[PDB]
């Protein structure tokens, strides 16, 4: 088989598919490279989940999304959770623990929302 | 105010009807089949 | 609805009225539609079609 | 005769005695009387209009032994 | 012709009086609706019963 | 709690389909309590019939709120949300901000984007007994649905000969205590039943003295309300009126809550009938 | 034995080495096939629970009707097998001694909730996923087969975490996150 590993990201009402499998390091986002996620002032919210953690992590790995739903900005906050979570799961999986936790631990410190859910849930007051 | 006067009035025209109609089914039943129930008891008779 | 009347005014003294279609169908006819001068919209009970023909009696 | 509890009390006269060796009123009544006494009642009410076979039908007792207790008891 | 519903019937003085004389009414009478906050020896014989039965129930439960 | 809910919804629909075959039981169950009493023959029926017979004893032992408020009727004061509907116009931001003070235990409650679903949730989450959603055309409000939460019924009301306080007379402001209420000529059944959802609706137990009264006037299928305040002269009551004056209508009674749209229908009007008009409460 | 012939069977009128009286039926072993239970005892202990139930509703009944302590003890025991699970309705007064069974309270066991829940295919295989361990009640799972489930644990009767029955459903429907491991 192949080493792959699915992860999901989710903000007001879009969605995003994280692919991981172990290849030699590309990103790509509905079949077209990372560096044309489009809104271009939000590229550096897509970028946070790599340049957080270094990209030689991303040099290894083949890392394929599908996003959908939503706005802008909505699409911009479900890749880069889907991103974050794509990658601290396939460490948990086919490497070690340690490096697990290393890299929740700056994702984490960072921006809690790169890994769980942003849930605006209403309150009666 | 037509309408409030023309829909009350049908209304009430209608059920005086019917119990007016009732009110005559009921008598003839009640007095014609004394009378038939009447005769019948006599006929087993003789 | 259309060309049964001629008017608002003329739908304003008929309102509120009883209705039906020629397939059996049931309503009222409601509101006088302002802006072209005869309808109005009349509420049925079951979906009209356009091959229909409401119409309403009088003596 | 028309009362309908000076002769029920009559009726379940035995009943009393047997099952409690007073309670003849019905809701001081306990235990194995009331437990008869109803089904007394209720046979009754039923007998005037039911018919004969489903209104007393007989527990099921096999051959020898229901001759057995005919017997015994006619002594 | 007909119509299909008896109109809304229009407020009058005469509507608005009528509907007073019925809550002054109730209102001597003070007989108003509320919703009310809810609160919160026998024979030798069956004294006998109800202790053996609640023994018992005891013991199942 | 997702999965409770849902649990009782199921029994309690279950459990109320059983009901609905026992009546017959109870029938046959009550004429042997009437013959046991006074002495009287049986019915065939219930003469050759022997499992009843058998177990009549048990069953002799055995032997008003609505059902969907019965669990809660006396115990807990409720908590309502009044909410307006999406959009709307200062006018009917006014009437819902009065209504909220008609209730005591009302809580308003401004709408944008809360698509409904998520109010239903976030309100039986939260736990509010029940919901108020209001609908304007132009200023002028013609539409109030109120419904009750644990999965009870949904009544909507049209609404109708509108005046509003804020907006006819300032002479000063409501008492804001516990009314009184009164709910007059509701006779058939389902008029018990409109009774119930609206005073449950209402608060605690209010006391003897409060001077604020609340009508709710049956006057021919027109449910009319109005809110007085009075003295006690020597001779006399002196009722001075507050609050809004509508019709209210009632003309739908579902039994799920205002998302639902599928849920069983209880009564609904209906205009198309050749005797509509004839009757009351139909 | 031999499908004995016509004047050895007037003879042996009551011979049968396969079913007696004191075997009530073999009511014992249908029920346990029925719903897949393991133990002879199973059935009888809990024979012996609805044997006390029986009576105790038995010299209630005895208490006259006008009686408010009968009243509360029927009312209240009622209400607790109700809650229980084993008796489904709670108006009729009479099913204490009329439904009440060893069967009611088998079809409140662990498996048959699963099975009646669709977490399963058959109770064999509702069984056969306890023992494997893969079924938990809330925090805490179990292994074992005959326990007893009141409603308010039925809610709460789930999939243990990252089995691969589990794995199994969400991969199906298309839904697998694996930073749950699920």
């Amino acid at each position: 088989a192949v080493p792959s590993v699915q992860t999901f990201g989710k903000k007001k009402s879009a969605t995003a598919v994280a692919h991981v499998k172990a290849g030699k390091g590309l990103i790509k986002v509905n079949g077209s490279p990372i560096t044309l996620v489009e809104p271009e002032i939000l590229r550096f919210k897509v970028y946070e989940p790599l340049l957080l953690v270094g990209l030689d992590k991303f040099s290894n790995i083949d890392i394929r999304v599908r996003v959908t739903g939503g706005g802008h900005v909505s699409q911009v906050y479900a890749i880069r959770q889907a991103i974050a979570k794509g990658l601290v799961a396939y460490h948990q999986k086919y490497v070690d623990e340690q490096s697990k936790n290393e890299l929740k631990k700056a994702f984490t410190s960072y921006d809690r929302t790169l890994l769980i859910a942003d849930s605006r849930r209403p309150e009666p007051k | 105010f037509e309408a409030r006067q023309r829909i009350e009035e049908k209304n009430k025209e209608s059920s005086d009807y019917h119990a007016k109609m009732a009110h005559i089914v009921n008598t003839i039943n009640t007095e014609e089949g004394a009378e038939k129930n009447k005769y019948e008891r006599e006929r087993k008779l003789r | 609805i259309k060309d049964m009347f001629s008017s608002a005014m003329e739908v304003a003294r008929f309102e509120g009225a009883q209705i039906k279609t020629v397939s059996g169908i049931r309503g009222e006819i409601k509101r006088a539609l302002s802006k072209p001068e005869g309808h109005y919209r009349a509420a049925f009970e079951d979906k009209i079609l356009m091959s229909d023909i409401v119409i309403l009696r009088s003596w | 005769q028309n009362d309908l509890e000076l002769q029920q009390f009559l009726r379940e006269s035995h009943l009393l005695s047997a099952f409690n060796n007073i309670v003849y009123q019905d809701d001081q009544v306990i235990g194995k009387a009331r437990s008869r006494t109803l089904e007394m009642r209720l046979n009754r009410l039923s007998r005037v209009n039911g018919h004969q076979d489903k209104i007393n039908k007989l527990e099921k007792v096999p051959m020898h032994i229901r001759r057995g207790m005919i017997d015994k008891h006619v002594k | 012709f007909d119509r299909t519903a008896k109109p809304v019937p229009v407020i009058t003085s005469e509507v608005t009086e009528s509907l007073e004389d019925m809550i002054r009414r109730r209102i001597q009478d003070s007989n108003f609706d509320d919703l009310q906050r809810r609160t919160l020896a026998l024979s030798e014989e069956l004294q006998k019963a109800h202790s053996e039965i609640s023994e018992l129930y005891a013991n199942l439960v | 709690m997702l999965r409770r809910q849902a649990r009782e919804r199921r029994e309690y629909l279950y459990r109320k389909a059983q009901e609905l075959q026992d009546s017959q039981l109870q029938q046959k169950r009550q004429i042997i309590k009437q013959a046991l009493a006074q002495g009287k023959p049986l019915p065939k029926e219930l003469a050759e019939d022997e499992s009843l017979q058998k177990d009549f004893r048990y069953d002799q032992s055995l032997k008003q709120v609505d059902d969907e408020y019965a669990a809660t009727s006396g115990i807990m004061d409720p908590r309502i949300i009044v909410t307006t509907s999406r959009d709307p116009s200062t006018r009917l931001s006014q009437f819902a901000k009065e209504i909220k003070l008609l209730f005591p235990n009302a809580v308003r409650l401004n709408r944008g984007n809360y698509v409904m679903p998520n109010l239903v949730d976030a309100c039986k989450k939260s736990g509010t007994t029940d919901l108020v959603v209001l609908h304007e055309h132009r200023g002028v409000p013609t539409s109030l649905t109120i419904s009750h939460f644990p999965h009870g019924p949904t009544a909507q009301f049209s609404l109708h000969n509108v005046v509003m306080r804020h907006d006819i007379i300032n002479a000063g402001n409501q008492s804001e205590v516990n009314p009184h209420l009164i709910f007059d000529n509701f006779t058939t059944a389902l008029g018990k039943r409109v009774v119930c959802i609206l005073k449950h609706l209402f608060n605690a137990g209010p006391k003897k003295d409060s001077e604020r009264v609340i009508t709710f006037a049956n006057r021919g299928d027109f449910i009319s309300v109005r809110q007085h305040v009075y003295v006690r002269t020597r001779e006399g009551v002196e009722i001075a009126e507050v609050g809004p004056r509508f019709e209210m209508r009632l003309f739908e009674l579902r039994l799920g809550t205002l998302e639902n749209k599928d849920a069983d229908v209880e009564w609904q009007l209906r205009r198309f009938i050749r005797t509509a008009n004839k009757k009351d409460y139909l | 034995v031999r499908k004995l012939k016509h004047h050895e069977q007037k003879l042996l009128k009551k011979v049968d080495f396969l079913e007696w009286k004191q075997d009530q039926g073999h009511r014992d072993t249908q029920v346990m096939r029925t719903y897949h239970i393991q133990n002879r005892e199973d059935y009888h202990k809990y024979n012996r629970i609805c044997g006390d139930i029986r009576r105790l509703a038995n010299k209630l009944s005895l208490l006259p009707p006008t009686d408010p302590f009968r009243r509360k003890h029927e009312q209240l025991l009622l209400d607790k097998l109700y809650a229980m699970g084993v008796l489904t309705t709670k108006s009729k007064i009479s099913d204490l001694e009329n439904k009440v069974t060893v069967s009611a309270i088998c079809r409140r066991r662990l498996p048959v909730i699963m099975h009646r829940l669709k977490m399963a295919e058959t109770i064999q295989d509702a069984v056969k996923f306890i023992e494997q361990g893969h079924v938990r009640v809330g925090p805490n799972l179990i292994n074992d087969p005959a326990y007893l489930v009141t409603r308010n644990m039925e809610d709460y009767v789930t999939w243990v975490d990252n089995s691969k029955i589990k794995k199994t459903l969400l991969r199906y429907r298309n839904q697998i996150d694996d930073f749950d491991f699920s």
